[PDB]
């Protein structure tokens, strides 16, 4: 059946049609109803069912409260793509999905269906509760990060709800704690976002295994106040206090999850999500056609960038340059005007906000809607922005040429009879390249299970010693992924060293959380030999003390997990999102990497070798950044 | 491909005596009687001559229709 | 100081359909508190009356059309749901719909009967487009509270008989609307006070008093309340109701079987360790109690009677 | 499957099917008209000189 | 290994002429190359998991056990050596190469015939395997989900860790 | 009538529902006032030329307004027709702009945002910064959920592999695929896929052993081997090759 | 309800083995061997056997000797 | 009608026979629900016959979509029309203009999050107006009859059900026009033979106390699909040549 | 017509201070009405005491520095207002502060006076810097009407609810689908429970309906 929302339901439940149920669970009631004896014997118990008397409702209200069902949508990639919830009774013919594991399935709310099952016998009562519930998979088997954070509708609400402008009521103004904060804001006194003072309390557990107190008086805002009630127990007040953009609300959950267990990271998403919809809805945001601000020097611009092209083109009739450089030049000299147009709408719709505070006049972030949706990180990309307001771009030929007349209109203003036409191909090999991009995914994630499978942990601990050796790809000007995120979650093969050796800071096979790998941050090391699964030593299969940890729990892998298919599946999900002269630019200290050399005249440095990395060594001692040297090139330090 | 599907008849009674206890002993009899059971609802067999089909000396003849009424008491009511 | 009160001030008229009412002395920040569950109470609970059951000539079902008349037969039933009556003595009234010849059919051409306030008499029901042509109806009207659509009064059934009877939506509602504003109120006594203006809006089968009373009156009960702060197993009958051989009913009532509650969750192996019983005697508890529902087996919970207790 | 610049004022740049047939079935235009042999039509205006 | 012209580096160079341990970084780094710069978040393990069993078979550089030239899995070579270093031969280990075997070519490598009916074309592996006599004994997961039985994965690992000696 | 997501717009980068939005306000407050002016009962000329302003509005084309016939008797229909709203045309391309959105709003009364004050139903007090409102067209499709939603416990069967039937639609049950399979071969769910492929539906004896026990309260199961394999090892021997089943 | 099981994994490890756990014993309940180490809520015997698993008064390694103690105690039914 | 229009829905609702078109004009002589009669003018009517406009507006008929297309008059009464003008209004059709749904007062904010993503918030009062509510038609039919054991009659007698059903059936057998019928009921009663069962003692007690049809016969009934409902409003009837009806025919 | 009366089954109550409390049947619409008009007679204005002023001893000031309690003049100024106080039958009272020392200043440490009862002996006015850290002042505590700020004229917070909150849930009764469950959660200073507070607090709505409903 149809699928909507659950904004009311807990993450462990969802919403289930009556007469659906009835139908579902009927073996079950028919039993339950005969060992109460309401009805004698089968017979007259399926006749009762079936005139559908108000007794049997209650009877299956019975029957199925503790017992879980298991939703999934159409297609299924990760294995969260099925979740079993808790059934809730509701009234209608469609089902209700709780809107944090909606990003799991995937589910547009656009008219999607949804599978229901009965996990009949007892076993399977128990791996639906078990495995498969919600609570259990918080974390996308593909990446450790939570697959329960916020999307849209929400995030909205904890942005509007950490803000300040620059002046409102109760400005400069102290409250004793939360309590007075939303007992300010509840009564029209207060606003919402404001620079406020107030006193708080921020637990942290950082003795060991006991959780210590702490107070202070914190400068935040009353949305940051009220926002503090809902983050449990030892988490820092530090966490409150900023934009509050769809990222830095991930790894508070994160955070939670890692230091307090599951069940606070649970309830308190939960109820991050309950506040999130409720401030998102009485921040009364909407979005207007104004809300939308076209540059006013965007005429110039256009002026300016086609009066280039007319020197080219006189150039062209002039024999001066010809037309594989003119092609070219014209293409250059109208893309930048597009460049200069999405930085005067990104000036004129983020810090425009002119507003006054006691004295003369101050400048902040804007508070216009789609620039916030934008920020947020709720709904819409800077990209569409840039097409919603400044020209949309160019578009090409079928062959993918791009023409030489670019869309210098936008959606803001009414598009003219050629620029939809020509924007007809872009849109229409889109659609086809995306949706062959699903058939793609398919058969890909089909082969890649086809390869594992059978691959699954074996034995606990095969006692080998080789392991790769893992080091940041520190690419170009700065590292494309650290070592932190290519280390978390895995077991060392063998001991590492500090700065002073003979010391063991991590001693062979041990588990790097959270806090191994953060004492790897207080030392400088940048590399460690991690076991690796394909450095397994056992045969037929993994080993836990191999494999590591990362699943939808954050404690090491358990024993006869099959790793494959969830590996393989992990690789096929994201298949639809699928289509000069060296300087540093942060100081350092130039160290060149495994090199021969020598010195010319007077002197210099000239390098004969062939491979040549040089590194960057700033005060701290971290190596950072890496530029390969081609052959004979002629070094100033 | 398929020209085929699901029906039920005197299957259908016999969706009975797997639910409802005979233990196992009566069970076979109730089984022996559907089999008996004519396109228009009665038993063609004597209640003596499915007396004979079982075979035992245990059937006393009362435990017969001790069985044969309890089969009748499921709908169809009437039936056998 | 505990010295604040409302209390009504004068009811402005402005046409039939709707009005205002004004309440002068609200507390501090009170006429927001009280004004919205005015707004809310007074749209959701507003007691009233509504067509319910139309019969007509000729015309069996909503979807065909009646010679005669330009409105589809389903078109002339929603023209009927706003039509707007006010009863006094009676739950239920049956009205009576006569008129022939061109011309539309005002709502003033039913027959008045002892409660009959036609607000609109030139309502328009439908139209007659022949010369010879009568639509002979009976409109019956209901009273009733909150919306009650047509569909979900099917599962009361009794049926209807009658294959002509057209259930339409109940409305049960005078309000279309209510809006409220509160401005500061002048009144000298001292620095302020606040009034409420309430816009109600009605179809004009209530008056503006008694509806704001009523709500208000609704407010107040929820508040009293607030202050302060069938299961039957089908057949159990004796044992020896079913009335065993002769000898064989003295042996259940040796063990001291209780109806036939327990005796039904008893195996057939537990009647046979029986003292006193023998193979012959259970073939005929088997037949008598086979005879009637069920047999030795399943199982149940409690009991209402204890052990002549 | 994809547009040419000839379905200008013939055939639908925008309808079309989204599915398995893309750009294999599109429409017509509103001016569009049947051409006596094949062919499709376009209506235009004609201009001589100014 | 070096560069002795420009342009990629075949999979098969690397394996062979430089390592494992380099191979497996060439590719989960080439790979986190496209999805990394998608905003793609995937761990290096899964990866992992996928170039460890395009792994599998192995070609024999030596002899002392069975010919040559033979591919196949690291595991039966590796068992044989692993068992032919103490006792039997003194050392007569035969040392092995491990190759390298593309996604649908390494598939290829299954034991059971029954599972060998499904991600493959049916007709050759029943004729195949019917002129071999073959014998499946189930074990792995496919053949014992057609079959009806607990998949020796998940749970019903404790199923068929315990019924491996009876 | 209808309570709508602003983040859609933004994302789906459909802005004329903004528009279609806007306009319709306009359109519609004009009709809102004409209603009025007609619930007032005034004479015919002051209707007239209220109407006349409505069709004139920016300067240009191309409105050929009223008057032209009686404006008394032929035009009055005119009104109750617009009581309702004032039905716009906005051809494809030619269409209205945003001055002229701005324009016709100034008309009856409406801000040029678009956009008023509400009130939360449930409170009474004041939704912080506008919102926008105004009346937009929707379309029902036939999705409708009745003819969509299924359930199925216990059905008719297959002949030749016992299996559940033809769709979502009568009588069968969800097709629970291969893809679905491996979503329960990465959870260590085993009892649950035995069950799904065996007892479920697959196997002839299974369904009913279980399912007197579902009725007696002990949840378990004798699970067998599915059918269309009994019937897969057939159509092999059909052929030339032989199938056995050893040990 | 039961809304997280983590409490159980926290105890009994491989997480798969709590299933065989939580379900022998929950199938020593509904088939009656035996009654609640923990007070009912009016869960289901899918619950109170992980209600047991949280108090750790009940795993693999108990049962064992509850099986066989009775066992014992059938062998001691002479009378 | 579309609020916010392209003018294009005039060229749409006229250009489909969805509409009710003109072939002439003049003063309306006849508007009814059902059909409508138009007095022709001189100049465009041609001269021998004479003759008026004659127009029958299809009531509630079936659809491809199992929609209901139905037309209604648009023209008030006795009023002059033009050549090549709408008379009446068939489905989703306005006064001419293409209706293709309805309008009504949208306000873009989160409401607490029934709004996410696509989903939409409705207020009572649309359901209440009852604008937004569609009519379904299903065509459910039976036909048998021709058995090597003779015909099949078409109910008038149906052993093997009491009175109640029997009671919403006509005389004929044919359900009566209208009705509430959902569920198991039936549409219309089917028998069928068997025949020359060997009486035997047996089966004239049967034949005698009972004896309906005489029922040697079983029941071949079209019923109504279980979980579907609705109200019959139009029966057809095709009788192949040679063979009677009672009544309903 | 007749109208669904509540049954209040449940008064689960945490520690001393909070409470949280459910409702329910309601008809439906009738969950927010009743939370929302109580939330506002509850958090707007509640009969109670607070404090309104304070003399200070080593300055005369709200700004300036001690020596003897390390906060500043505002800091202490904040849990002056957090001191529940009860009053009898006397309308206004004006303590003082007598206690020095190397130990803090409580709220038993006070002056005990006759009529005024602190239900909080363990709260914390300040803490007491080293050596005599002399310090001494008087507190008046005016009568809690409504909430009237500082700029109205020491922030005197009188109203002693500290929290409204009214969660909506469903609610079903028998063949009845969809009805309103009212839970209302709510914590106190200390002056008052919950329970009582919020019976007088819709007894102020009963009484603004005197005037109009007839029985
Ligand atoms: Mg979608
Ligand atoms: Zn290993």
């Amino acid at each position: 059946s149809v699928i909507t929302v659950g904004p009311y339901l807990r993450l462990h439940q969802c919403g289930l049609p009556k007469k659906m149920a009835l139908e579902l669970f009927k073996p079950f009631i028919y039993g339950k109803l005969e060992l109460r004896g309401l009805a004698t014997t089968i017979k007259a118990a399926k006749k009762m069912v079936e005139r559908e008397e108000a007794v049997v409702w209650d009877i299956l209200d019975e029957v199925i409260r503790e017992h879980p069902v298991l939703l999934n949508r159409a297609p299924t990639l990760h294995r969260l793509g099925i979740q079993a919830f808790e059934p809730v009774l509701i009234e209608g013919k469609a089902i209700q999905l709780h809107p944090l594991v909606c990003a799991a399935y995937n589910a547009d709310f656009d008219g999607d269906q949804m599978a229901v099952h009965v996990p009949l016998t007892l076993e399977a009562q128990l791996e639906a509760r078990a495995l498969m519930m919600s609570t259990n998979n918080i974390l996308s088997p593909a990446n450790g990060e939570p697959i329960i954070v916020p999307s849209q509708d929400v995030v909205l609400g904890l942005y509007y709800m950490t803000r300040d402008c620059v002046n409102a009521k109760g400005e400069g103004m102290v409250l004793t704690g939360p309590k007075e904060a939303e007992r300010l804001y509840r009564s029209g006194l207060a606003s919402l976002h404001a620079r406020v003072k107030v006193r708080i309390t921020e637990y942290e557990k950082d003795a060991n295994g006991e959780l210590v107190a702490k107070t202070s008086l914190k400068d935040t805002t009353v949305g940051r106040a009220i926002l503090w009630m809902i983050v449990p127990k030892g988490l820092p007040y530090s966490i409150v206090n900023q934009a509050l953009g769809k990222k830095a609300i991930s790894k508070m959950l994160n955070t939670c999850y890692r230091i307090l267990g599951l069940k606070p990271t649970v309830i308190f998403a939960d109820q991050i999500m309950y506040t999130g919809f409720a401030y998102a809805a009485r921040s009364g945001a909407s979005v207007g056609i104004d809300d939308m601000v076209i540059p006013e020097k965007k005429h110039e611009i256009i002026s300016e960038a086609e009066a280039e092209v007319a020197e080219i083109q006189e150039q062209f009739q002039s024999g001066l340059v010809t037309a594989g450089e003119r092609y070219n030049k014209v293409i250059d000299i109208w893309a930048a005007a597009n460049d200069r147009v999405s930085k005067a709408m990104m000036d004129n719709l983020q810090t425009e906000t002119v507003i006054n505070r006691d004295g003369q006049e101050e400048k902040q972030v804007s508070f216009n809607s789609i620039y916030m949706m934008a920020d947020s990180g709720a709904r819409g990309s800077a990209a569409q922005i840039r097409q919603l307001a400044g020209m949309r771009g160019l578009m090409a030929k079928p062959d993918g040429s791009i023409i030489e007349t670019p869309i210098t209109a936008n959606f803001r203003e009414g598009l003219n009879v050629l620029q939809y036409f020509i924007s007809t191909h872009g849109a229409r090999k889109g659609l086809a390249d995306t949706a062959l991009k699903t058939a793609n995914s398919g058969y890909l994630t089909r082969r890649l299970v086809d390869v594992a499978q059978d691959l699954v942990v074996t034995e606990d601990d095969c006692g080998t010693h080789e392991g790769i050796m893992m080091t940041p790809v520190i690419e170009g000007g700065d590292v494309k992924e650290p070592l932190r995120d290519r280390v978390l979650g895995r077991v060392t093969a063998e001991d590492v060293l500090k700065p002073g050796t003979a010391d063991i800071l991590v001693p062979r096979n041990t588990l790097l959380h959270e806090q191994w790998c953060d004492l790897l941050e207080e030392n400088s090391v940048d590399a460690v030999k991690v076991r690796s699964v394909v450095s397994c030593d056992t045969d037929f299969g993994v080993c836990a003390h191999c494999y590591g940890r990362d699943l939808a729990r954050g404690h090491i892998i358990n024993k006869g997990e099959a790793i494959g298919v969830i590996a393989a599946q992990s690789i096929g999900e994201p298949g639809t999102q699928l289509t000069s002269s060296i300087q540093v630019k942060n100081k350092g200290s130039i160290k060149l990497s495994n090199v021969k050399s020598v010195v010319n005249s007077s002197g210099k440095l000239v390098i004969t070798s062939r491979n040549t990395e040089l590194k960057l060594i700033d005060e701290f001692g971290r190596t950072k950044e890496s530029y390969k040297v081609p052959y004979g090139a002629v070094l100033a330090k | 491909y398929q020209g085929e599907t699901t029906q039920t008849l005197q299957d259908y009674l016999m969706w009975q005596v797997e639910l409802t206890p005979f233990t196992d002993t009566d069970r076979a009899i109730a089984t022996s009687i559907v089999d008996a059971v004519d396109d228009t609802g009665y038993l063609t067999i004597q209640i003596e001559d499915i007396v004979d089909s079982i075979g035992d000396d245990e059937i006393g003849l009362e435990e017969v229709e001790a069985v044969l009424k309890r089969i009748q008491r499921f709908d169809p009511v009437g039936v056998a | 100081t505990e010295f604040l009160k409302p209390r009504l001030v004068d009811i402005e008229q402005v046409s039939s359909t709707h009005a205002k009412v004004t309440l002068e002395p609200l507390e501090r920040g009170f006429g927001h508190t009280l004004g919205n569950a005015l707004r809310r109470i007074l749209l959701s609970s507003m007691p009233g009356c509504a067509v319910t059951e139309v019969e007509i000539d000729g015309v069996l079902h909503e979807y065909s059309t009646k010679e005669g008349v330009q409105e589809d037969i389903l078109e002339i039933l929603l023209n009927l749901k706003g039509l707007a009556v006010r009863v006094q003595g009676k739950d239920e009234v049956i009205l009576t719909l006569n008129k022939s010849g061109i011309g539309p059919v005002t709502a003033a051409d039913i027959t008045h009967d002892g409660d009959v306030e036609i607000v609109k008499p030139q309502h328009v029901i439908c139209h007659l487009t022949d010369e010879n042509a009568s639509i002979s109806m009976r409109i019956k009207v209901q009273r009733g509270r909150g919306y009650v659509p047509a569909s979900t009064r099917i599962h009361s059934e009794e049926d209807e008989r009658p294959i002509g009877r057209l259930l339409v939506d109940a409305c049960y509602s005078p309000v279309e609307r209510i809006a409220y504003n509160v401005e500061a109120a002048r009144v000298e006594q001292r620095t302020d006070l606040d009034k409420l203006v309430i816009e109600m809006e009605t179809n004009g089968t209530i008056d503006p008093e008694e509806a704001i009373r009523r709500a208000a009156t609704i407010l107040a009960e929820q508040l009293e309340a607030f202050v302060d702060l069938e299961f039957d197993p089908i057949l159990l009958r004796p044992v020896d109701d079913l009335e065993l051989t002769v000898r064989s009913a003295n042996c259940l009532k040796a063990e001291a079987i209780h109806y036939i509650g327990d005796l039904v969750q008893r195996t057939e192996v537990e009647l046979l360790k029986t003292p006193n019983l023998g193979k012959k005697s259970l073939t005929e508890i088997k037949d008598v109690l086979a005879s009637r529902g069920l047999s030795l087996g399943m199982r149940l919970e409690n009991w209402p009677p204890a052990s002549i207790a | 499957r994809d547009v040419h610049p000839t379905h200008y004022g013939r055939v639908c740049p925008i309808e079309t099917p989204e599915g398995p047939n893309i750009g294999l079935i599109n429409s017509l235009s509103v001016y569009a008209q049947t051409n006596e042999y094949g062919f499709l039509e376009t209506p235009y205006r004609k201009v001589t000189d100014g | 290994g070096d560069v002795i012209s420009d342009g990629p580096e075949a999979p098969h160079d690397i394996l062979r002429l430089r390592g494992v341990h380099a191979v497996t970084r060439y590719i989960v780094n080439e790979v986190q190359d496209v999805y990394r710069l998608q905003g793609v978040k995937i761990n290096d393990k899964h990866i992992e998991v996928i170039v460890r069993q395009m792994l599998r078979k192995a070609t024999i550089v030596n002899a002392g056990s069975s010919d040559f030239l033979e591919g196949e899995q690291v595991e039966y070579s590796r068992v044989k050596i692993a068992n032919r270093e103490l006792e039997a031969n003194g050392k007569v280990g035969a040392t092995y190469s491990r190759d390298l075997l593309g996604i649908t070519k390494a598939s290829l490598a299954t034991e059971s015939f029954i599972s060998a009916a499904s991600f493959q074309e049916t007709t050759r592996v029943l004729t195949e395997a019917a002129v071999a006599g073959k014998r499946d004994e189930l074990r792995g997961l496919k053949e014992n989900v057609i079959v009806g039985r607990l998949i020796p994965a998940g749970t019903g690992y404790a199923y068929h860790q315990d019924r491996m000696r009876r | 009538d209808i309570v709508l997501n602003p983040l859609g717009v933004p994302s789906r980068m459909n802005i004329g529902q903004i528009l279609e939005t806007h306009l319709g306000m306009a359109a519609k407050g004009i009709g809102d006032k004409i209603n009025a002016m007609l619930k007032q009962q005034q004479e015919v000329a002051k209707l007239r030329e209220f109407i006349q302003r409505a069709y004139d509005l920016g300067a240009d084309v191309r409105q050929k307004v009223d008057l032209s016939t009686f404006s008394d008797e032929e035009v009055m229909r005119l009104a109750e027709n617009l009581r309702k709203g004032m039905p716009i045309a906005t051809p494809v391309f030619d269409g209205a702009k945003e001055a002229e959105i701005k324009e016709l709003l100034k008309l009856g009364d409406l801000p040029t945002s678009g956009q008023i004050r509400l009130y939360d139903g449930r409170t009474g007090e004041q939704f912080e910064r506008p919102v926008t409102v105004g009346y937009m067209y929707m379309l029902k499709l036939n999705h409708l959920v009745d003819d969509k939603m299924h359930a199925r416990s216990t059905g008719s069967y297959s002949l030749v592999t016992q299996q559940p039937l033809g769709g979502k639609a009568q009588f069968g049950g969800q097709r629970f695929g291969e893809m679905e399979v491996w979503a329960l071969e990465a959870y260590g769910a085993a009892y649950t896929l035995q069950e799904m492929l065996t007892v479920k539906s697959d196997d002839v004896n299974g369904r009913t052993k279980m399912y007197k026990n579902i009725v007696d309260g002990n949840h378990q199961m004798e699970p067998g081997m599915p059918e269309s394999f009994n019937v897969l090892l057939k159509e092999i021997r059909s052929l030339g090759i032989n199938i056995e089943l050893e040990d | 309800a039961r809304v997280t099981v983590q409490d159980a994994v926290e105890k009994i490890g491989n997480r798969f083995d709590l299933v065989l756990v939580a379900a022998r014993r929950a199938r020593q309940m509904q088939v009656g061997g035996k009654d609640p180490l923990v007070p009912e809520e009016n869960d289901k015997t899918t619950v109170i056997a992980l209600r047991e698993i949280e108090e750790g008064l009940i795993n693999n390694q108990i049962l064992d000797v509850r099986e066989r103690q009775e066992q014992q105690e059938q062998e001691a039914a002479e009378l | 009608k579309p609020l916010v229009g392209t003018g294009m829905e005039r060229a749409v609702a006229v250009d489909s026979g969805v509409t009710a078109v003109a072939k002439r004009g003049g003063v309306v002589q006849y508007v009814d629900a059902s059909r409508i009669v138009i007095k022709v003018n001189e100049d465009e009517m041609y001269p021998g016959e004479a003759g008026i406009d004659i127009y029958n507006l299809t009531k509630y008929t079936r659809s491809n979509q199992n929609t209901c297309i139905n037309q209604m008059p648009c023209v008030s009464l006795g009023e002059p029309v033009e050549r090549g003008d709408v008379l009446a209004d068939g489905p989703s059709t306005d006064l001419g203009e293409l209706a293709l749904g309805q309008n009504m007062r949208v306000a873009f904010m989160p409401w607490n999050g029934y709004n996410f993503e696509d989903s939409i918030l409705v207020s009572e009062r649309v359901v209440q107006e009852d604008r937004f509510t569609t009519i379904h038609i299903q065509e459910l039919a039976c036909v048998s009859r021709d058995t090597k054991l003779g015909p099949e009659e078409i109910t008038a007698d149906i052993p093997n059900v009491g009175e109640a059903a029997l009671s919403k059936l006509d005389e004929s057998g044919i359900v009566y026009i209208g009705a509430e019928v959902t569920g198991g009921d039936i549409l219309v009663g089917k028998v069928t033979p068997k025949g020359e069962t060997q009486l035997t003692p047996e089966e004239k007690l049967l034949r005698a106390i009972f004896g309906e049809k005489a029922s040697d016969v079983k029941d071949s009934s079209l019923r109504v699909p279980n979980g579907v409902s609705g109200t019959v409003i139009d029966v057809q009837v095709f009788t192949r040549d040679g063979v009677e009806k009672d009544k309903r025919a």
